[PDB]
C-alpha cells in the first residue's frame, strides 16, 4: 500500500501545481555574501514569530492590487513550511486571522464564506487541517481511498481504452465517455522482466504497446510505489516465439498505419500477438495526426449507472469512514468546529444553517474534497485522466451530500439522500462530545512539529518569503509606522536591518 | 570477429524454417508449423575466417505481414526462397519477395535459393503437378530469375538431404566480404 511520507504528503498539498516543492533549491547566492544573508534570514524568522508583525504582514499583501490569489496560495504555503516549529503559535496566527474573516462577511453574506482563495487564510486552514489529519488519513481513511483507487483502475481496464482522445467503455462522465464500440478481445499474456520470472498480465488486444507496457508493469511491480518503480520510457515491450523470439515492438514504427494525414498507433492485435505470447519488458537501445480508436472532429445513464454500480461498493465505505460517528472525533475537527462556535456567537448567528457552511468549507469540502480529487496527496501512484474524471464525480457526489441544497445529481439520486444523512449524524458527535481545552490542543499541537521528520525546505522559504518583501517594501513600511504599537515595536526597523543583510 | 546478419525470406511452406535448422543442427524437424518469427546462431568458418551467422527466420503468410518489416534492419545479406517443387511459390519471388526487400533494404545482396531438390527428381512428386498441369523449376528457369532481380547468386539444395545446403550460406558469407 503506497503510502507517503509526511514530507511528500505535506510538499504535494501545500505546492501542488509544480508537482514537486518548489523549496528545493539552492538560495542563489555567492560563497562570498553567502553567510551575510544567512544570518539576516534568520532575524526574518524571529520577526515572523511576532503575532503584532505577521497580522500586518498579511492584511498589507490582501490589499495590493498586484498580489494574484495565486500569490494567496503561495504566501500561505511559504508561511505553513516557515511557522512549521511554531505549531501552537501557527494555530494562534489563525484563530486571530479567523476572527477578522469572520466580521467581513457580516456586510455583504455571510453564507458566501470559505468558497474561493480570495483571502490567504483560505489556504492556511487546508494546510493547517492537512498538518492535523495526516496521522487519521494514514490511519483510517487511507485503506478504502487505496481500494476505490485500485477499484476504479481495475474496473476502467475491464474496457478498452484510447491512447489518444482518453476515453474508455467505462466512466462515471459523457465528457469522457467512449460514445462509439470497438472490436476488442480479451488477452491473457505471460509477461517477462528481462532488465527472470513469468507473471500473468491481462491486456486488451486493442490496447497500444504503451498501454499494454502499463499494464504488464502494473503486475510486474503490483506493490512498489512509484518512485521506487523504474521509468517507463527506459523500458521496451520485446515479444517471442519460437527456439528464439526476439522482436521489439513499439507504439509507433516502420509496421503505422498512415492513410494521408491519419497515422493509427500500433496495438496488440496489429502485430497480430496471441493469447499467452512471451512478452518481455527489455531496457531500452534507441504534422500526421495520431489516433488510436475515434479519430478527434444526450445523456447515457445505463451506461454511466453500470459504472458507478460497480465502485458503489467503495464509494459508501470511503465515505462511512470519513463521516464516521463509530470512530471519535478527531481533536483538531472537534477544536476547529467549536472554534467556529465561538466565532458564532460573538457575531450573533443563531442560524446554524449559516454556520454549516462555515463547517462544511473547513474539513469536508476544504480538506476531504481534495484527497477523493486528487489521490496523489496520499499515495505515491500515477493517476489517470479518465481515473480523475471518475474521482471528482465521486467528490461532487460527496460534496452534494454535504450542502444542504447534471449527470453526478440525477445519477448517485438514490445514495445522495442517504449520505446527507451521514453528514448530520457527523454534525451531531461535533456537538454532543466534549468539548477540547486549549491546555489539551497546543499538547498535541507541539507533537507535530516533533513527529514532522526534517525541513521541508524553510530556507527557500524564508527567502521567497522576502522576494516578497522586496517587491511590496514601501507599502508595508506604511502599516509598520501608522500603528502605535508596531512604533513601541521598532518593527520598521527591525524589517530595515534584514532588508540591508539580504542586500 | 565478423557478425553477419542473415534473414531468409520466402513463400509459405518453401522450406526455410527447415533449411535454417538443417544447417546449425544436422537434423530435420519433420512437423510443419507456421514460423513466426524465429531466430537461429552458428559459428562458421569461411576461407580461414571466424563468423557468426545470426540467422532470422519470417512467415511465408499473409497474415505475418503487418509484422515481418521490423526482421529487416541492418540485415548484411538476404536469403530469398523457393521451391524447386512450386512455381507457385518462385513466381512470388518476383511478385511478393523481391519487391519487399528491396522497398526497404536497397543496398542488401540477395542469393535466389531452390529447397527441395530431392522432390524435383522424384517421379510420384511429379505426378501431383501434372494432375493441377503444371511443371517443376529447372536450374536455368531459375538463373534466369536469379540475374533478373540482382541476386548476387543462385543455389539449389534440399534440408531433407543437406545436398549443397553447406555451399548456400558458405557463399552468403562470401557474399558480403566483397
Ligand atoms: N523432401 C523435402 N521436404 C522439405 C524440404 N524442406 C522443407 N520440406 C518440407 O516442406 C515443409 C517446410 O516446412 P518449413 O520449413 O516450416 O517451410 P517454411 O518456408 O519455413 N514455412 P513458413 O513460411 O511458415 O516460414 C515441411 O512439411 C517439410 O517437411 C526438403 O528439402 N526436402
Ligand atoms: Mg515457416
Amino acid at each position: 500500500i503506497p503510502f507517503l511520507d509526511y514530507k511528500v504528503y505535506a510538499e504535494r498539498i501545500f505546492f501542488p501545481g509544480h508537482r514537486e516543492s518548489p523549496l528545493h533549491r539552492d538560495l542563489g547566492v555567492p560563497e562570498s555574501r553567502r553567510p551575510t544573508v544567512e544570518q539576516g534570514l534568520g532575524q526574518l524568522s524571529n520577526l515572523l514569530n511576532s503575532k503584532l508583525f505577521l497580522t500586518k504582514f498579511i492584511h498589507t499583501l490582501e490589499t495590493q492590487r498586484t498580489f494574484s490569489a495565486r500569490d494567496r496560495a503561495y504566501v500561505a504555503s511559504l508561511l505553513t513550511v516557515a511557522l512549521h516549529g511554531k505549531l501552537e503559535y501557527f494555530t494562534d496566527i489563525l484563530r486571530t486571522l479567523l476572527s477578522d474573516l469572520v466580521a467581513q462577511y457580516v456586510a455583504k453574506n455571510p453564507k458566501l464564506m470559505l468558497r474561493r482563495t480570495e483571502t490567504v487564510v483560505e489556504k492556511l486552514l487546508t494546510n493547517w487541517m492537512s498538518i492535523c489529519l495526516y496521522t487519521f488519513v494514514r490511519d483510517s481513511v487511507g485503506e478504502p481511498l487505496y481500494m476505490l483507487f485500485r477499484g476504479i483502475k481495475h474496473q476502467v481496464d475491464k474496457g478498452p481504452v484510447d491512447s489518444v482522445t482518453g476515453k474508455a467503455k467505462y466512466t462515471l462522465n459523457d465528457n469522457r465517455l467512449l460514445r462509439e464500440d470497438v472490436e476488442y478481445r480479451p488477452l491473457t499474456l505471460n509477461a517477462l522482466l528481462a532488465v527472470a520470472q513469468g507473471v500473468p498480465v491481462k491486456v486488451l488486444d486493442c490496447d497500444t504497446i504503451s498501454q499494454a507496457k502499463e499494464k504488464m508493469l502494473d503486475q510486474l511491480y503490483k506493490g512498489v510505489p512509484l518512485t521506487q518503480r523504474p521509468d517507463p520510457r527506459t523500458l521496451d515491450v520485446e515479444w517471442r516465439s519460437g527456439v528464439a523470439g526476439h522482436l521489439i515492438l513499439s507504439d509507433e514504427d516502420v509496421t503505422s498505419e498512415v492513410q494521408g494525414l491519419w497515422r493509427r498507433l500500433n496495438t496488440l492485435q496489429h502485430y497480430k500477438v496471441p493469447d499467452g505470447a512471451t512478452v518481455a519488458l527489455v531496457p531500452c537501445l534507441t504534422g500526421i495526426r495520431p489516433w488510436h480508436l475515434v479519430k478527434p472532429s444526450e445523456i447515457y445513464l445505463t451506461r454511466l449507472l453500470s459504472m458507478k454500480g460497480t465502485l458503489q461498493k467503495f464509494v459508501d465505505d470511503l465515505f462511512q469512514v470519513i463521516l464516521s460517528t463509530s470512530r471519535p472525533v478527531p481533536l483538531a475537527v472537534k477544536y476547529f468546529f467549536d472554534l467556529l462556535d465561538e466565532q458564532a456567537q460573538q457575531h450573533g448567528i443563531s442560524d446554524q444553517d449559516t454556520i454549516h457552511i462555515w463547517k462544511t468549507n473547513s474539513l469536508p469540502l476544504r480538506f476531504w474534497i481534495n484527497i477523493i480529487k486528487n489521490p496523489q496527496f496520499v499515495f505515491d501512484v500515477q493517476t489517470s485522466d479518465n481515473m480523475d474524471a471518475v474521482l471528482l464525480v465521486i467528490a461532487q457526489t460527496f460534496m452534494d451530500a454535504c450542502t444542504l441544497a447534471p449527470i453526478n445529481k440525477l445519477l448517485y439520486a438514490r445514495d445522495i439522500p442517504r449520505y446527507k444523512r451521514m453528514v448530520e449524524r457527523y454534525y451531531a458527535d461535533i456537538r454532543q462530545t466534549v468539548p477540547a481545552s486549549d491546555q489539551e490542543m497546543n499538547s498535541v499541537l507541539a507533537e507535530l512539529s516533533w513527529n514532522y521528520s526534517g525541513d521541508l525546505g524553510a530556507r527557500v522559504a524564508l527567502h521567497e518569503l522576502y522576494k516578497y518583501i522586496n517587491k511590496y517594501y514601501d507599502q508595508i513600511i506604511t502599516a509598520l509606522e501608522e500603528d502605535g504599537t508596531a512604533q513601541k515595536m521598532q518593527l520598521g526597523y527591525r524589517l530595515q536591518q534584514i532588508a540591508a543583510a539580504v542586500e | 570477429m565478423q557478425a553477419i546478419k542473415c534473414v531468409v525470406v520466402g513463400d509459405g511452406a518453401v522450406g526455410k524454417t527447415c533449411l535454417l535448422i538443417s544447417y546449425t543442427t544436422n537434423a530435420f524437424p519433420g512437423e510443419y508449423i507456421p514460423t513466426v518469427f524465429d531466430n537461429y546462431s552458428a559459428n562458421v568458418m569461411v576461407d580461414g575466417k571466424p563468423v557468426n551467422l545470426g540467422l532470422w527466420d519470417t512467415a511465408g503468410q499473409e497474415d505475418y505481414d503487418r509484422l515481418r518489416p521490423l526482421s529487416y534492419p541492418q540485415t548484411d545479406v538476404f536469403l530469398i526462397c523457393f521451391s524447386l517443387v512450386s512455381p507457385a511459390s518462385f513466381e512470388n519471388v518476383r511478385a511478393k519477395w523481391y519487391p519487399e526487400v528491396r522497398h526497404h533494404c536497397p543496398n542488401t545482396p540477395i542469393i535466389l535459393v531452390g529447397t527441395k531438390l530431392d522432390l524435383r527428381d522424384d517421379k510420384d512428386t511429379i505426378e501431383k503437378l501434372k494432375e493441377k498441369k503444371l511443371t517443376p523449376i529447372t536450374y536455368p528457369q531459375g538463373l534466369a530469375m536469379a540475374k533478373e532481380i540482382g541476386a548476387v547468386k543462385y543455389l539449389e539444395c534440399s534440408a531433407l538431404t543437406q545436398r549443397g545446403l553447406k555451399t548456400v550460406f558458405d557463399e552468403a558469407i562470401r557474399a558480403v566480404l566483397k
